[PDB]
């Protein structure tokens, strides 16, 4: 609160770094299902018979 | 995040110490232990010898290892109060005139004017011829005059707890 | 960080008032140990009319040229420090080093036993040191011809004194309280701070995270309200707890600087203030965050009773003594 | 007799090096009283069972020393009946069987010949004291916890302990096996429990039972004390004092 | 509260303030009393080197001294023993060095 | 009380100073007064030269 300082040493403020991404990782490995499987079968069926 | 080599027990997850911080945790897909610790923080701090003589300054970061970790001028510098930049560390000696910490002492000096850092020095290194038979007994002297400052008593003060506190206000 | 401001200026004194203190224990190392203007080192032999330094004096085998007195000081000392440096605390280095603390102490010792005690009155005038005690001898009351009748006696006391010093620090654990409780109270009461972290105030949690995130803004702010003045009292306290406690410091750091002014540059004649009985002469030795005076006393023993009278009358006139007592 | 040191668990699932903290849970009194519950159980005739009902003091700590199936499992409930939720536990040889569902009333082991050890020792008579309800409720199979040591030629016995204790509805299972050289109920040393089992199943519960399939434990109820664990190493509970007991423990506390 | 507890800061602040002041009052009335009214054999407590005599002067809300004081200068070396043997018997000096 | 213990330590910090406070009182005591270390007892005849 001045224009004119005298020699020596003054703190002003104070340094912090920041960060840079996120990282989540949740449980492991995962959990699935094999629904998927019945779709690499083969045949299908008649018409009153879907 | 960083490696951590202490040993968990299978049962337990979290790594808490003394008081409540977090300090080690273990990774929830492949079962690794990991270590934690803060990202560096600190104060800084402004190096001037007046806007009488001159303007450039040379500000200083307080506990980072600046080596280690990229703060963002004329020079890096490395010292145990922490990173020292705008000044250049010269290899002599001199006495103290802005301290900084760790026995580092920086002065406006020419070598033509900048900022420098040195290493303190307790004064002129002196040696005295200790003997089986020697005595010096001094021929003339010197009266001299000092001065000394010393404070007796502040500036007296009262208050009134009620004007002050309500502004003459009565439901105050 | 919005709410603090509604507040005002409460915590600037509180890194303005911190900053005095800081600034003031940089001070307190000055007048204790920085009373010499030159600093002054022994000649390389050390034979000193028979009396044995080797305790007090520096020994360079070490990287640090310290002496082996001290050197066991400063294992006794014992500083955790890791998480004081996670919350915003900083602990600041000192000005002045470990090495020249060393340095300021070793020019008082070099002074003190060549130049006598001429060095804190003006230019540094060397004597030899049996000599030297024949001028403290000669001001507690007893005259020079004691001292070099009984000179050799005097040294094999004076040696095997020095010597009980080492294992008298190392029997009692009680020894170093006083240095020891002064870092006891600033780890403990900083351990107090960070602990109250974990204290909620009378509010929902004390975590700020779950308070803006599990509750809405519009009551979030009277919740951290709370939360705030609770941290704010805890923060206030150990201010004016470290302010009372700078000032008992001050008290203990001038009286440090009394001693080491008048015990150490001189022969004190005030009773019980260097030493326990008549004073000799004295030695600095540093410690962390304090300082270790080796105080010289004289003390009488083998008593034998006499007869007295006050005055002797020859040719009808009274005769009195010059110095002394008729026994 | 008393209990000497038993009846210490790890509170939480947090790892702390070389510490000292206290600890505010439920948890067994140090030097108290146990009673010896001695059951005959020799299935002779028409009925010969030792078993009477147990008020569930706030938890159960349970010890026990067999030789290979001898004490069996458990059933916790109220009313002991279909009309209320009643948990079962039943440690088969091959793996172990939970089951909340509620259940009529339990059967009884075979009253089979007087030879019991004569001759008889198929592995058979599966007494199931399961029984059917309708609104039934999830199982949580898993690897048996009842896996015992062999002892050889003596002075070996892999004592049991196990805690069930029950908090806002979570119900929680405490085990641990100590294959100690012992000659006397309760040996000393000191032995800490570590968490198994968790279920999330909220009932009221005040009663239970043993199962002993036949064809001699320790039972003991937690009071909530302070105590003052001390972690040592890689987290391993090396001691823990009470704060109660004596004024040298409540100094210990203090300091 | 808010206001009342800046009453309680500042009051607090002023008490400690005015420990130290005493202190310092304490010490300017020893010095008055030992450095001004006498001479004083206290090393380093009326000036720096041996102590002759001081003159109080006044100041706002303090005092100034002017210690006078004496210094050596201009040294010698030389030869000294401890005594003197004249006639088999060793003579100590009185007040002086063998010089 | 259920609420004080949940406002953290401070009962501590006011109890481990007023005992600070006491021990330092009957410290005071000791190097004020018990400055010798022998109790010495004053002679029955009490003529002190008038």
């Amino acid at each position: 609160k001045s224009f004119t300082v005298e020699k020596g040493i003054y703190q002003t403020s104070n340094f912090r770094v920041q960060p840079t991404e996120s990282i989540v990782r949740f449980p492991n490995i995962t959990n699935l299902c094999p629904f998927d499987e019945v779709f690499n079968a083969t045949r299908f069926a008649s018409v009153y018979a879907w | 995040l960083t490696e951590s080599n202490k040993k968990f027990l299978p049962f337990q997850q979290f790594g808490r110490d003394i008081a409540d911080t977090t300090d080690a945790v273990r990774d929830p897909q492949t079962l690794e232990i990991l270590d934690i610790t803060p990202c560096s923080f600190g104060g800084v701090s402004v190096i001037t010898p007046g806007t009488n003589t001159s303007n450039q300054v040379a500000v200083l970061y307080q506990g980072v290892n600046c080596t280690e970790v990229p703060v963002a001028g004329s020079n890096v510098f490395q010292t145990r109060a922490g990173c020292l930049i705008g000044a250049e560390y010269v290899n002599s000696s001199y006495e103290c005139d802005i301290p900084i910490g760790a026995g580092i002492c920086a002065s406006y000096q020419t070598q033509s004017q900048s900022i420098i850092a040195y290493t303190m020095s307790l004064g002129a290194e002196n040696s005295v011829a200790y003997s089986n038979n020697s005595i010096a007994i001094p021929t003339n002297f010197t009266i001299s005059v000092t001065t000394e400052i010393l404070p007796v008593s502040m500036t007296k003060t009262s208050v009134d707890c009620t004007m002050y506190i309500c502004g003459d206000s009565t439901e105050c | 960080s919005n709410l603090l401001l509604q507040y005002g200026s409460f915590c600037t004194q509180l890194k303005r008032a911190l900053t005095g203190i800081a600034v003031e224990q940089d001070k307190n190392t000055q007048e204790v140990f920085a009373q010499v203007k030159q600093i002054y080192k022994t000649p390389p032999i050390k034979y000193f009319g028979g009396f044995n330094f080797s305790q007090i004096l520096p020994d360079p085998s070490k990287p640090s040229k310290r002496s082996p007195i001290e050197d066991l000081l400063f294992n006794k000392v014992t500083l955790l420090i890791c998480a004081q440096k996670f919350n915003g605390l900083t602990v600041l280095p000192p000005l002045l080093t470990d090495e020249m603390i060393a340095q300021y102490t070793s020019a008082l010792l070099a002074g003190t036993i060549t130049s006598g005690w001429t060095f804190g009155a003006g230019p540094a005038l060397q004597i030899p040191f049996p000599m030297q005690m024949a001028y403290r001898f000669n001001g507690i009351g007893v005259t020079q011809n004691v001292l070099y009748e009984n000179q050799k006696l005097i040294a094999n006391q004076f040696n095997s004194a020095i010597g009980k010093i080492q294992d008298s620090l190392s029997s009692t654990p009680s020894a170093l309280g006083k240095l020891q409780d002064v870092v006891n109270h600033n780890a403990q009461a900083l351990n107090t701070l960070v602990k109250q972290l974990s204290s909620k105030f009378g509010a929902i949690s004390s975590v700020l995270n779950d308070i803006l995130s599990r509750l809405d803004p519009p009551e979030a702010e009277v919740q951290i309200d709370r939360l705030i003045t609770g941290r704010l009292q805890s923060l206030q306290t150990y201010v004016t707890q470290q302010l009372i406690r700078a000032a008992e410091i001050r008290a203990s750091a001038n009286l440090a600087a009394t001693k080491m002014s008048e015990c150490v540059l001189g022969q004190s004649k005030r009773v019980d203030f260097c030493g326990k009985g008549y004073h000799l002469m004295s030695f600095p030795q540093s410690a962390p965050h304090g300082v270790v005076f080796l105080h010289v006393t004289y003390v009488p023993a083998q008593e034998k009773n006499f007869t007295t009278a006050p005055a002797i009358c020859h040719d009808g006139k009274a005769h009195f003594p010059r110095e002394g007592v008729f026994v | 007799t008393n209990s000497f040191t038993r009846g210490v668990y790890y509170p939480d699932k947090v790892f702390r090096s070389s510490v000292l903290h206290s600890t505010q849970d439920l948890f067994l009194p140090f030097f108290s009283n146990v009673t010896w519950f001695h059951a005959i159980s020799g299935t002779n005739g028409t009925k010969r069972f030792d078993n009477p009902v147990l008020p569930f003091n706030d938890g159960v700590y349970f010890a026990s020393t067999e030789k290979s199936n001898i004490i069996r499992g458990w059933i916790f409930g109220t009313t002991l009946d279909s009309k209320t939720q009643s948990l079962l536990i039943v440690n088969n040889a091959t793996n172990v069987v939970i089951k909340v569902c509620e259940f009529q009333f339990c059967n009884d082991p075979f009253l089979d010949v007087y030879y019991h050890k004569n001759n008889k020792s198929w592995m058979e008579s599966e007494f199931r004291v399961y029984s059917s309800a309708n609104n039934c409720t999830f199982e949580y199979v898993s690897q048996p916890f009842l896996m015992d040591l062999e002892g050889k030629q003596g002075n070996f016995k892999n004592l049991r302990e196990f805690v069930f204790k029950n908090i806002d509805g979570y119900f929680k299972i405490y085990s641990k096996h100590t294959p100690i050289n012992l000659g006397r109920d309760l040996p000393q040393g000191f032995s800490a429990l570590e968490p198994l089992v968790d279920l999330p199943i909220g009932i009221n519960i005040t009663r239970f039972q043993t199962l002993l399939a036949l064809h001699a434990y320790y039972v003991g109820y937690l009071q909530p004390r302070t105590f003052l664990l001390k972690y040592n190493e890689n987290g391993t509970i090396t001691d823990a004092v009470d704060c109660a007991l004596d004024p040298l423990s409540e100094t210990k506390c203090t300091l």
